[PDB]
């Protein structure tokens, strides 16, 4: 409720400034000011056209060592067990998975931004 | 202490509920009231909706929503 | 059973109808695949929490990181038709015919 | 198809996680153990086809307190008696569901 | 692919459908299909062309598509019963969507288009892995359902499935979309004898992996993808082509053959529960796998086509890798017929 | 009642009624973006404050590679919008149509679908009296993944080591 | 011996990030098993009272059990008193 | 089915105690030493008869014992106990850490006056015996005889007559 | 599944304890000479697929072909053998069980049986 309330409120204030900035002042359009930007001169291409990106594998893993620390969140709560030894080792099993993991993509090249 | 409170509350409210409905469905054809929906005989811990079921909406949102949105 | 458990069915439901009717791009069809994960795990976790299942509060974790795993399939494999083709469409996929 | 390394082994794998009524972290009930604990003991033994015939009492509990769909349907159906009476003035609730009562501690 | 990742991903595919197998929880069931899904793509994947990755894509699609219905099956049947343990399942409407899921990964029709596009993508090894271990899961689990899975579902999915069959088969040319097809009717053999005996259906999917195992190792040694490339084999190897002819008349299930098992064991037990319609339109529909067989033994080895020139060097050299358990699976394909009351050893 | 989690429920429907008539990816994540965001609400009132705060936080970070991936692989000139296109519009009206009519049916009377029968009245009603004292249960079973479920966490550490080896070897070409 | 040696110098000119790491991690796996207070951690695990300590019906033959919290029968915490 | 069964408001009626949560915990510890057996009892009543109508009864003495000790507590510690609990009151997790100095002069006035030595610690948590007239429930879930089980196997293994008898094998 | 989940099954047990009270094949079973067969054919087959000479060459390897078919023949034939006398055994006492549902009927002769004659004509 109160953290409804305060998210409406951050919400409003800002679309009552976002308001303000385009309501206030005095309004000049034309087709010249409206152009695209690039530096004085116009768009050879087009802004939305296929754009290259080096680090696609790099993605792909910081999905999956995402999820690995959503696994690894819940720790502090999984400290309070009487299985202890369990605990501790799968803990550590996961982070040694997980550094596994990026040694593996380390030797193999996978950090490497594509050329 | 607690439980005891409990204990007495729950079943107070559980009366009053079966008052309130006995008053009401006094008419209705086929109705027994205090009818349980279980087969066994054995206690069976009431829902949020058989206990602030005949309550204002106050009393239902604290029960119900009251500790979620206490911040 | 509530009209939550209802919402979260069709929600599940409308995922899966956008995955099974393509229209261009491989890329939407992937969104349309992990939303259809998502809506399980808002069931799943709906499910237990009402019940106090305690051991299974474990379970939508699990969910999402098979979900995981799948989206990075699903990427990699984008990225490789991508590649050949130019572009991400579902008609450069017809060499193999049935 | 059904390979029981588990039940050969000794181990135990997800037999834990099958069931509500099983061991909980710092025993913590599930909402339906009683029902499902008598549910499990009537059918223990006896196989799924005299299972599902002879203990569907216990089983028809167990739905309920799952879904409590009996449940809602009488809560349901005094809500609409109660809005019916209250719409032609033949009803007039109580004070103590009014709100102006004090409960117990 | 390094060697060490092939092996790792084909433990991994292995591990998956174990999981599957051993599970008693549906979550982990769950598991073990994911597993097996992630490891097999780079597998379909591993001789890259557009071709494995356009196979390897319908495979992903169809069968995460799959995965997700059975999740929510799963959910639906937790939602109702509370229970996460592979047993009959308590409400209908999930254990359609558990049929529908399992029957999208078996290929079942009409389910089946995915087949023979995805096993005319991939090399023959990666097909011969395909059908034969990804069909062995989920007919365990279905196994491990049988007694909540609707006759009428499973039934007209089998029917279906044997009739696409047989009519895809009659048409195609290459012989892996040949298997694919033939693997579909034979999914449908199976999934028809299911809902009476698992047992059957067991027996049936012994026989038929090692009738595949045997012909994909022929085409593997023969080097032969299509019709014309393997009317070349009789004039390099004429032995490959005549125990080919004998595991084609076994897959067409000509007495006395191993292939004559299943129908017969299958026919009989559908009989005892009085079904006959069934049966006697499932044994004369195999009348077309049976002629698409003969189709393809008429090319290798009942008559000899045209060879080329450079057949004379292929002459002059010598086959060096050795098929692994070869002339076991021919003999075991082809005359195990007087060993059938060892089913009963298979219950 | 105030039927919070009916009309999150409801939000929820249309995000995903929105990404299913897949405009383009850009909106196509925006509006899953929404859906995780309004389940994350929904799961908080229900209970489970880090399992809704996990999973918003997870489709967080998924979209943001699927921004990426969409400016590089699954983008065109004019991408499309729901207005801009008579399909797109058609569906996204066809999914707001259903919800529509199922939400009015559901509250006007209790409505049995074809599949499930759904009771309309409290999501408050359904829920349990008792409490717990002292510590969440959410917590501590999803704790229980470490002491409990040793099975679980080898078989998913397992898969994932074998995803990343997965799409390295997916994306070698060659 | 000397190539152990020899290669330690040159990752500690190289990687000492990569050092530092393995170093930390090699500590933090080996030293639980040698460490005497990981016992006294699960003993302080298992004396928090999260729920009620639910009473035991008397026989007459627990002579074990407690009739009273302050009486001398029972678990005692003086070990982690003074710790 | 049948009828349930709820007791009347007139037997659900007993006095209660009105004091505040930082009161309860001020006096928790002494409580918890002085009235520990009808806590106990009504403790294993309740887990035992699984019904809180099979221990009204238990409840009653509870409530008894809390007034009587609140009583003797006002009769002699009136003054420092309220300052105890007064400091209690102010923190918003009401937390002993900081009330040490209240809680001693407390302490040391219910040692004089009334003799009362506050548990150690680890001794309220401690698992006790608890002695009661009433009997051991018999079956408190209620529970229906169950099914009978299948007949087992019995007998020696002797060899199928006829061998399989499958169509025209002998063996 | 009809005999998977009989009562005190063992899973993963190729061969119970209570297989042992059977008589054990004979050596010379025709089963397992026709086991030994198919072994002499598979190794028939390998001479001929790697180009060795079909009945000279690789004696030692249609040994261990003879042999191992024999082996596994024999294993196979034992619990073929266990299955069938356990379903005999539980069909028996069944009907034993059930005397209800398998009644002894009264034996009448065909002097006493009336049937309809159809000429053949
Ligand atoms: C440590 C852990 C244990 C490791 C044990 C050793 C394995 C690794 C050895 C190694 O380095 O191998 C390199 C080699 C990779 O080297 P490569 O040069 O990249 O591969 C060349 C190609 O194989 C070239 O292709 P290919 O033509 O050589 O095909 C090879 C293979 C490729 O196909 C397969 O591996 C098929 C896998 C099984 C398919 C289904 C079999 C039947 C299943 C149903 C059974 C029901 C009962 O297919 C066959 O060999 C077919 C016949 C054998 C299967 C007969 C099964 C009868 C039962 O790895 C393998 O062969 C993988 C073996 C993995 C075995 C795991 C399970 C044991
Ligand atoms: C928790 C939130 C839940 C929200 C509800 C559930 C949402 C679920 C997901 C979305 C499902 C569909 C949503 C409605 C789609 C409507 C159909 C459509 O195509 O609309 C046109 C429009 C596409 O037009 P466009 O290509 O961008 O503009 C070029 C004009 O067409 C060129 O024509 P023009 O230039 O002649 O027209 C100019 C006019 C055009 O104005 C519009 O089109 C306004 C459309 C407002 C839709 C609001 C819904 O624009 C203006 O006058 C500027 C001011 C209005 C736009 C800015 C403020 C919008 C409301 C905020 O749709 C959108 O852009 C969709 C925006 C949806 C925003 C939803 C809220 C986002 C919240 C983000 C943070 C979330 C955190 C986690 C929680
Ligand atoms: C060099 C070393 C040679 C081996 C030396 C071993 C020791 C010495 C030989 C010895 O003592 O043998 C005794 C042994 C019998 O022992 P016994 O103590 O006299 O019998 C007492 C038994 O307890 C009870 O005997 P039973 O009269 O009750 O017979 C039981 C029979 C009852 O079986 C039936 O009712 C089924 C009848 C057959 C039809 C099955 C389905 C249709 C299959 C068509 C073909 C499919 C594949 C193509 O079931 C079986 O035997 C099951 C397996 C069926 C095949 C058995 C074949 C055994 C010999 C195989 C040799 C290779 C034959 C192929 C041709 C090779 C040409 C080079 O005899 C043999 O092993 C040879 C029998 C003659 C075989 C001739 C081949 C044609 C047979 C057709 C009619 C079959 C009836
Ligand atoms: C700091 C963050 C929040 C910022 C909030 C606002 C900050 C500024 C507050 C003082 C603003 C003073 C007025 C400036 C208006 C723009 C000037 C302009 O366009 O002049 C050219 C134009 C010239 O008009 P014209 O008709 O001569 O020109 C015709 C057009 N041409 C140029 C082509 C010939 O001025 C106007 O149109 C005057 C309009 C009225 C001005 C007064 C109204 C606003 C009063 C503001 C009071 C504060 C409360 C409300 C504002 C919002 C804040 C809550
Ligand atoms: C008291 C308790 C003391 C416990 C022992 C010391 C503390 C723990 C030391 C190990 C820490 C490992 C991770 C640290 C990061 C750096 C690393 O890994 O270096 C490896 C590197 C490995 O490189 P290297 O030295 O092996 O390089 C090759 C060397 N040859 C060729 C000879 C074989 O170690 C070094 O570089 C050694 C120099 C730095 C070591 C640390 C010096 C300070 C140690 C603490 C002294 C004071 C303690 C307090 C005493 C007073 C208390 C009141
Ligand atoms: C060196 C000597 C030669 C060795 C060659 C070995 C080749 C075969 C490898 C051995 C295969 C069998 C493994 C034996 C140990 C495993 C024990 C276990 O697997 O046996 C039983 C199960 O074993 C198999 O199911 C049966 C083995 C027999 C299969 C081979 C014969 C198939 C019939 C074919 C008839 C026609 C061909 C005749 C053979 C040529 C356990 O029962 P259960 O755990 O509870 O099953 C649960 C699932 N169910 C209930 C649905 C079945
Ligand atoms: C004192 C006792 C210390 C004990 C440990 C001694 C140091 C151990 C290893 C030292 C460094 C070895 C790594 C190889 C190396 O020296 O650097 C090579 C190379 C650097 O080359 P770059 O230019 O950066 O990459 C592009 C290459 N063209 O390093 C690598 O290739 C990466 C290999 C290591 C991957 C590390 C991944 C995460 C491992 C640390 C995680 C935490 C530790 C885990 C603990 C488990 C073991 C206890
Ligand atoms: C338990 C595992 C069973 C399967 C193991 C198979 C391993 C071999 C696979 C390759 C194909 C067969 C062999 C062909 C020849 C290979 C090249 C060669 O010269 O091999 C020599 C080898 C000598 O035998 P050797 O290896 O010494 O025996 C094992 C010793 N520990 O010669 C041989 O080994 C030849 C004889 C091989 C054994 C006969 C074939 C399998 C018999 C199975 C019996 C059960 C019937 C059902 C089988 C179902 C499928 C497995
Ligand atoms: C060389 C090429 C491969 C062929 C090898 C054949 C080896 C056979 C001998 C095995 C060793 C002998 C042995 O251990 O004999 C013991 C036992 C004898 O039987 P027993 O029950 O003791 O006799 C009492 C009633 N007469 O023996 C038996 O019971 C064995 C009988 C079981 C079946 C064995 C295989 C049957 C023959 C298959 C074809 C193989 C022979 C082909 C020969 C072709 C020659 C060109």
């Amino acid at each position: 409720m109160n953290i409804m309330l305060t998210l409406l409120t951050n919400v409003t204030l800002a679309s009552l400034l976002v308001l303000i900035a385009f309501w206030l002042p005095q309004l000049n359009a034309y087709s010249e000011k409206t152009s695209p930007y690039e530096c004085g001169f116009d768009p050879m291409g087009s802004a939305r056209l296929p754009f290259s990106m080096k680090f696609f594998l790099v993605a792909i893993t910081f999905l999956l060592f995402d999820l690995e620390i959503a696994l690894l969140l819940p720790l502090p709560w999984a400290s309070q067990t009487n299985n202890l030894k369990t605990m501790l080792t799968m803990a550590l099993f996961l982070l040694i998975l997980l550094a596994a993991s990026l040694a593996y993509e380390w030797t193999q090249k996978g950090l490497e931004w594509a050329e | 202490l607690f439980q005891a409170e409990k204990d007495r509350r729950v079943l107070q409210m559980l009366r009053e509920n079966l008052e309130e409905e006995a008053i009401i469905m006094k008419d209705v054809p086929d109705w027994k009231v205090g009818e349980s929906v279980f087969h066994t005989t054995r206690w069976v811990t009431p829902m949020m909706g058989e206990l602030y079921g005949l309550r204002t909406n106050e009393e239902i949102l604290s029960a119900t929503y009251g500790f979620i949105w206490y911040t | 059973m509530p009209l939550v458990y209802m919402n979260i069915i069709m929600a599940f439901a409308i995922a899966l109808a956008g995955l099974l009717m393509y229209r261009s791009h491989l890329m939407s069809s992937l969104l349309c695949l992990e939303g259809m994960m998502l809506s399980l795990f808002i069931m799943s976790t709906l499910i237990i929490l009402n019940t106090h299942f305690t051991l299974a509060n474990m379970m939508p974790i699990i969910l999402l990181v098979f979900a995981a795993c799948e989206a990075a399939l699903g990427l990699s494999l984008l990225v490789m038709v991508s590649n050949t083709y130019g572009t991400d469409y579902v008609q450069n996929l017809n060499l193999l015919q049935c | 198809p059904f390979f029981d390394v588990q039940k050969r082994l000794g181990l135990d794998l997800d037999r834990w996680m099958t069931i509500q009524s099983a061991e909980q972290p710092h025993k913590i009930p599930g909402r339906c153990h009683a029902f499902e604990k008598e549910w499990i003991e009537c059918a223990h033994g006896i196989g799924g086809i005299r299972a599902e015939k002879e203990c569907k009492i216990e089983f028809d509990d167990f739905v309920e307190c799952l879904l409590r769909q009996k449940t809602m349907k009488r809560l349901s159906a005094i809500k609409r008696q109660r809005d019916k009476l209250i719409k032609e003035g033949k009803y007039t609730p109580p004070p103590h569901h009014l709100g102006k009562e004090d409960p117990r501690p | 692919m390094n060697p060490i990742i092939y092996t790792t991903l084909i433990m991994t595919v292995m591990s998956g459908t174990m999981l599957v197998m051993i599970s008693s929880h549906w979550l982990l069931i769950w598991i073990g299909f994911e597993m097996n899904l992630l490891a097999m793509i780079p597998v379909l994947m591993k001789n890259f062309n557009p071709r494995a990755t356009e196979a390897a894509t319908k495979y992903f699609l169809t069968q995460a598509t799959a995965s997700m219905m059975l999740m929510m099956a799963i959910i639906i049947n937790l939602l109702y019963s509370g229970q996460w343990t592979i047993t009959k399942m308590f409400n209908p409407v999930a254990m359609t969507m558990m049929t529908m899921a399992l029957a999208m990964k078996l290929g079942l029709s009409p389910f089946h288009f995915w087949v023979p596009e995805v096993t005319q993508g991939i090399s023959l090894q990666a097909g011969l892995l395909l059908l034969t271990w990804q069909k062995l899961a989920p007919l365990s689990v279905l196994c491990q359902i049988s007694q909540s899975i609707n006759p009428n579902l499973m039934l007209t999915m089998a029917m279906l499935s044997i009739l696409i069959g047989g009519w895809g088969g009659l048409n195609q040319t290459q012989l892996r979309k040949i298997m694919a097809y033939s693997s579909i009717a034979h999914m449908g053999w199976m999934t028809a004898v299911l809902p009476y005996n698992t047992t059957m259906t067991i027996l049936n999917l012994l026989i038929y992996i090692t009738m595949t195992l045997a012909m994909f190792m022929l085409l593997i040694h023969s080097s032969a993808t299509t019709t014309l490339s393997l009317s070349h084999t009789w004039n390099k190897m004429p032995v490959i082509t005549s125990l080919m002819m004998v595991t084609l008349l076994s897959m067409g299930g000509l007495p006395p053959l191993s292939g004559f098992m299943p129908k017969w064991m299958i026919i009989q037990e559908m009989t005892k529960n009085e079904s006959i319609i069934m049966p006697t339109l499932m044994a004369m529909t195999a009348l077309l796998n049976l002629y698409f067989y003969m189709r393809l033994a008429y090319s290798s080895s009942l008559t000899m086509f045209p060879s080329t020139n450079n057949m004379k060097m292929k002459w002059q050299f010598e086959h060096t890798k050795q098929m692994k358990l070869l002339p076991t699976m021919i003999v075991l394909s082809t005359l195990v017929l007087p060993m059938t009351p060892a089913l009963s050893s298979l219950n | 009642t105030m039927y919070i989690a009916f009309i999150l429920s409801t939000i929820f429907v249309i995000g995903f009624v929105g990404f299913s008539s897949k405009p383009s990816p850009i909106y196509g994540g925006l509006g899953l973006i929404v859906s995780g965001g309004v389940g994350c609400g929904i799961v908080l009132n229900f209970g489970g404050s880090f399992l809704g705060l996990m999973v918003f936080l997870i489709y967080l970070g998924g979209m943001l590679v699927v921004f990426g991936y969409t400016t590089a692989m699954a983008t065109e000139m004019y991408p499309e919008v729901w207005v801009s296109n008579k399909t797109v519009f058609g569906a996204f009206v066809s999914g707001l149509m259903m919800e529509f009519c199922m939400v009015y049916y559901a509250l006007k009377e209790e409505e049995v679908e074809i599949i499930f029968k759904f009771n309309g009245l409290g999501d408050w009603v359904i829920y349990d009296t008792g409490d717990s004292g002292f510590f969440s249960e959410e917590a501590m079973g999803i704790a229980a993944l470490y002491s409990y479920g040793t099975w679980l966490v080898i078989v998913t550490g397992w898969s994932l080591l074998i995803g990343v080896v997965v799409i390295m070897e997916i994306t070698r070409g060659n | 011996a000397g190539r152990i040696a020899s290669f330690l110098k040159n990752a500690w000119a190289k990687e000492p990030v990569l050092v530092a790491s393995f170093a930390i991690g090699g500590l933090a796996i080996i030293l639980p098993s040698l460490s005497p207070y990981t016992n006294y951690a699960i003993r302080i695990n298992r004396a928090t009272p999260y729920n009620y300590p639910v009473p035991l019906r008397d026989d007459g033959n627990m002579p074990d059990v407690p009739s009273h919290p302050q009486d001398p029968q029972g678990p005692s915490l003086e070990w982690l008193k003074n710790l | 089915p049948g009828i349930v069964e709820l007791p009347t408001l007139e037997d659900l009626k007993v006095q209660e105690v009105k004091v505040s949560s930082s009161v309860l915990k001020a006096a928790a510890h002494h409580y918890g030493a002085q009235c520990d057996k009808p806590n106990k009892e009504f403790m294993l009543c309740r887990w035992e008869e699984k019904d809180p109508r099979r221990c009204l009864e238990e409840g009653k003495l509870v409530n008894q014992c809390a007034l009587d000790f609140f009583r003797q507590i006002k009769r002699h510690c009136a003054e420092p106990f309220t300052e105890y609990w007064t400091c209690i009151d102010y923190s918003g997790l009401q937390l002993f850490r900081h009330c040490r100095k209240q809680q001693a002069k407390f302490d040391e006035c219910v040692l004089d006056k009334l003799g009362w030595v506050r548990p150690d610690l680890g001794e309220l948590s401690k698992v006790t015996k608890v002695k009661t007239d009433r009997p051991l429930p018999e079956n408190p879930y209620h529970s229906r005889a169950r099914p009978e089980p299948n007949p087992e196997a019995e007998g020696d293994l002797k060899p199928a007559k006829h061998g399989s008898r499958l169509f025209f094998w002998t063996m | 599944t009809m005999m998977s989940g009989r009562p005190g099954r063992v899973p993963l047990q190729f061969l119970p304890n209570e297989a042992r009270s059977l008589p054990p094949p004979k050596l010379t079973d025709p089963r397992l000479v026709y086991m030994g067969f198919l072994g002499y054919c598979s190794g028939l087959i390998d001479n001929a697929i790697r180009r060795r000479p079909v009945v000279s060459a690789g004696l030692h390897r249609q040994l261990l072909y003879v042999t191992s078919f024999v082996f596994f023949g024999y294993y196979l034939l034992k619990r073929q053998d266990y299955m069938y006398a356990l379903r005999d055994h539980d069909m028996f006492a069944y009907v034993k069980s059930h005397p209800e549902d398998f009644p002894e009927k009264d034996k009448k002769t065909y002097g006493e049986i009336l049937e309809e004659f159809h000429p053949v004509r």
